[PDB]
């Protein structure tokens, strides 16, 4: 029920639509162009990408941060 | 060839040679392991169709055309329950990569010779 102390809500992940639009760029030619840097770790595959931050990228379940 | 698609879909279901999900399909094309692909065309999408043959028709890719999304989803069995009637709630699937390992069958040679030309 409603207690005296406030409670922060859980991390409700907002649904993002048409994410498959935002992975590759499509031109008149059939050659694709990836928009994200690829993770070279052997735990994940070659189809996964990295996170899109504003300073540096971030891998998936590998949780490895690579600088420049 | 519809019964060939039925028998290869039941072979994928019986041998776990299916990876349902279009980003799993993108991972399968990125890992260079795609053999057979099923495409959905002339369905209810404004922008999804251009990306789906853009990311499907890369190299060594078979082309199968399905008129409606829901008929492929009912066929693949996303919610395949209550066979004494109809499945309850199945959404329409569009793209799937058949990464099957079972090869020795009856219609496998027929569908491979149909797709080889
Ligand atoms: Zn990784």
């Amino acid at each position: 029920k409603s207690y005296t102390t406030p409670k922060k809500n859980k991390h409700k992940r907002k649904k993002v639509k048409l994410a498959v639009l935002k992975y590759y760029k499509v031109d008149e030619n059939g050659k694709i162009s990836r928009l994200r840097r690829e993770c070279p770790s052997d735990e994940c595959g070659a189809g996964v990408f990295m996170a899109s931050h504003f300073d540096r990228h971030y891998c998936g379940k590998c949780c490895l941060t690579y600088c420049f | 060839v519809n019964t060939a698609l039925q028998e290869v879909l039941k072979t994928a279901l019986i041998h776990d040679g299916l990876a349902r999900g279009i980003r799993e399909a993108a991972k399968a094309l990125d890992k260079r392991q795609a053999h057979l692909c099923v495409l959905a065309s002339n369905c209810d999408e404004p922008m999804y169709v251009k990306l789906v043959e853009a990311l499907c028709a890369e190299h060594q890719i078979n082309l199968i055309k399905v008129d409606d999304n829901k008929k492929l989803g009912e066929w693949v069995g996303l919610c395949k329950i209550d066979r004494e009637g109809k499945p309850r709630k199945v959404v329409g699937c569009s793209c799937v990569v058949v990464k099957d390992y079972g090869k020795e069958s009856q219609a496998k040679d027929v569908i491979e010779e149909y797709f080889k030309c």
